[PDB]
């Protein structure tokens, strides 16, 4: 019972920075820990971000931390990544989730319940 | 589903109805077991639950003196006896499992629970 | 006073050690033993020996398992850490205790092969791997009481009375005191793993597979220090999910968000120790944390919240909007204001920190009334 879309993304030059939106149409949004993950063409899948469901907690990828920023507001029903000080290796598809979950095992995996369909971020050199 | 209910069914208006629910598997052994309720429209909520001892139970303000709630000394089974049934009572009672006792099921989301029954229906002439 | 360390840990256990074919408790010869049986890599059983009806506890590991976990344990000496049961500490811990601490674990008889040093057995037991002879590693222990799960069960056909409730969670915060004086963590507290007798409320500890060393002379896993300091540990499964504590929930999701698949293999070449310590948690803090949970599911009658990890928890989020503080909470407004206090302060970081066992031990709440 949720259905995610991405939004802002483009094509900018290193440096920049780029501010991605996220609708929540379905169910109450409160009751959903949001997410943001990457997939960059040549690569695996890459967690980036994840929040709790009132905002408290974040967490993110060290290749990320302290140039993104996860945000939320829950009143009108959106997910942000703001993201700064943009590189190339930040090129990729970034999706929208909802639900992360894990298995206090290490060798478990970052499982979301819901994710849109993508927005792509291109980054020059 | 490992919660399967029984004894739903039509009632008078005053009279009484009780409600099955056990739990193959000595798994649920130390989760509690409880019912919530739902109407045409209304969203999903409390009815009753008793603890993985069987040994506390708390009520919804609406049923606080019609409705008692017990649990087998052996199986994993709950008993929720209904009595001075009203037309407000009229519902699909859902058999529920959980590791948590107390009134973190009013406040859990409901994908939360860690276990839920398919259902029966009480109607109330 | 000798606290654990490891080299005492080992000497402790020789002491213990013998071939089963030779060993005879009473009279009984161990091949005479009726053993019954009561996933798991290891296999415990009940025996009765008849002199003395003397009741036994039975704990059998492949020496498969055995050898590997030793070699890593040499390796590490005795800083050997995985999310399973570690069974070399397990026995050391279990020998060390019953010859220098009785009282907190039940007693500890013997260890034993079945078909010097812990060297010497380990070349052995490889020679007898090698030519596909298996065995096992038995711990022989008195049998002592029943678990705190059984104990409510039985004599709850109301829940177990207030004044019950309080003494047993009051002997178990005497339990982690002692032994975390004695040099030792548990990190797996449980109503499963902790005993107690018809005798007047007296209860014992259990398992032992998941504990630590409390003290450590090396930094993280590598330099070697010139004193002593509290023990960090990198592997945040440690009990159950319902008992592991915040911060370890955080390890979890770092190593996840920067796909780390095995953390032992990972740190094994990181000497940066600004990286290590984003890996790493203190251990006895660790401990406060699951006696915290133990108080509020013995209280609650069951968890409240049922994992502590804000991001995959509403209620804990809500215990944590609320500065983890039970007055302030509303699943707990209504209770004794002087438990929640008590409660706080094996939970938030802070208390945990600085409030010592000794001194919770000592709170006003074991005096009031009821
Ligand atoms: N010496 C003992 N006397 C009485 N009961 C014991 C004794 N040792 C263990 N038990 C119980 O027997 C069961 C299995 O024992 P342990 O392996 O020591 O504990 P545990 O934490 O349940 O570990 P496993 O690994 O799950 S079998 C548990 O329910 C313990 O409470």
């Amino acid at each position: 019972q949720v259905q995610l879309v991405e939004s802002g993304g483009g094509s900018v030059q290193a440096g920049g920075s780029l501010r991605l939106s996220c609708a929540a149409s379905g169910r109450t949004f409160s009751s959903y820990s949001m997410a943001w993950f990457r997939q960059a063409p040549g690569k695996e899948r890459e967690n980036v971000a994840v929040i709790s469901w009132s905002g408290s907690t974040s967490y993110y990828a060290e290749s990320v931390k302290g140039r993104f920023t996860i945000s939320r507001d829950n009143a009108k029903n959106t997910v942000y990544l703001q993201m700064n000080s943009l590189k190339p290796e930040d090129t990729a598809v970034y999706y929208c989730a909802a639900g992360p979950r894990t298995t206090p095992q290490a060798m478990g995996a970052v499982e979301y319940d819901y994710w849109g369909q993508g927005t792509q971020v291109t980054v020059s050199s | 589903e490992q919660l399967v209910e029984s004894g739903g069914g039509l009632v008078q208006a005053g009279g009484s109805l009780t409600l099955s629910c056990a739990s193959s598997g000595g798994t649920f052994e130390t989760y509690a077991m409880g019912w919530f309720r739902q109407a045409p429209g209304k969203e999903r909520e409390f009815a009753a639950a008793v603890s993985w001892s069987g040994g506390s139970a708390h009520y919804a303000d609406s049923v606080k003196g019609r409705f008692t709630i017990s649990r087998d000394k052996v199986k994993n089974t709950v008993y929720l006896q209904m009595n001075s049934l009203k037309p407000e009572d009229t519902a699909v009672y859902y058999c529920a499992a959980d590791r948590s006792y107390g009134s973190s099921w009013y406040h859990y989301p409901e994908d939360a629970l860690d276990a839920w029954g398919q259902g029966t229906q009480v109607t109330v002439s | 006073s000798y606290v654990y360390n490891w080299e005492l840990g080992q000497k402790s256990l020789i002491k213990m050690l013998d071939y089963a074919d030779n060993f005879y408790f009473n009279g009984v010869k161990y091949s005479d033993w009726k053993l019954t049986s009561m996933l798991k890599d290891h296999k415990t059983y009940k025996s009765i020996i008849n002199s003395k009806k003397v009741k036994l506890f039975i704990k059998k590991i492949p020496i498969d398992i055995w050898v590997e976990q030793f070699n890593l344990m040499k390796k590490y000496e005795g800083e050997y850490l995985i999310d399973k049961e570690n069974y070399v500490m397990e026995a050391v811990s279990l020998a060390f205790l019953n010859e220098y601490y009785p009282g907190i674990t039940p007693k500890f008889y013997k260890i034993l092969y079945e078909s010097q040093d812990l060297n010497e057995l380990n070349d052995i037991l490889t020679k007898k791997l090698e030519n596909n002879i298996n065995g096992n590693i038995v711990l022989i222990s008195e049998f002592f009481g029943e678990n705190v799960f059984d104990y409510i069960k039985r004599k709850k056909n109301s829940d177990i009375s207030n004044e019950d409730k309080k003494k047993i969670l009051y002997n178990s915060l005497n339990l982690l005191m002692r032994l975390h004086n004695a040099g030792l963590t548990h990190l797996d507290l449980s109503p499963d793993n902790m005993l107690i007798s018809p005798k007047n409320y007296e209860m014992r500890l259990c398992d032992l597979s998941q504990s630590t060393p409390i003290y450590t002379n090396k930094l993280r896993h590598k330099e070697k220090l010139n004193s002593i300091k509290p023990f960090e540990s990198f592997e945040p499964c440690i009990g159950k999910i319902e008992y592991i504590p915040p911060e370890c929930w955080k390890i979890v999701w770092k190593y996840k968000m920067n796909n780390i698949k095995n953390p032992i293999e990972y740190l094994k070449n990181i000497s940066n120790q600004e990286e290590r310590k984003k890996y790493y948690y203190d251990v006895s803090c660790a401990d406060k944390y699951m006696l915290g949970i133990f108080f509020i599911w013995m209280w609650n009658n069951g968890f409240i919240w049922k994992c502590s990890d804000p991001i995959q928890d509403k209620i804990f989020e809500i215990f944590m909007k609320s500065n983890m503080d039970l007055n302030k909470f509303i699943m707990t407004k209504s209770w004794p204001h002087e438990l929640n206090n008590l409660i706080n302060k094996l939970l938030h970081m802070e208390h945990r920190k600085t409030v010592k066992l000794s001194d919770l031990s000592r709170h006003p709440w074991w005096s009031s009334k009821n």
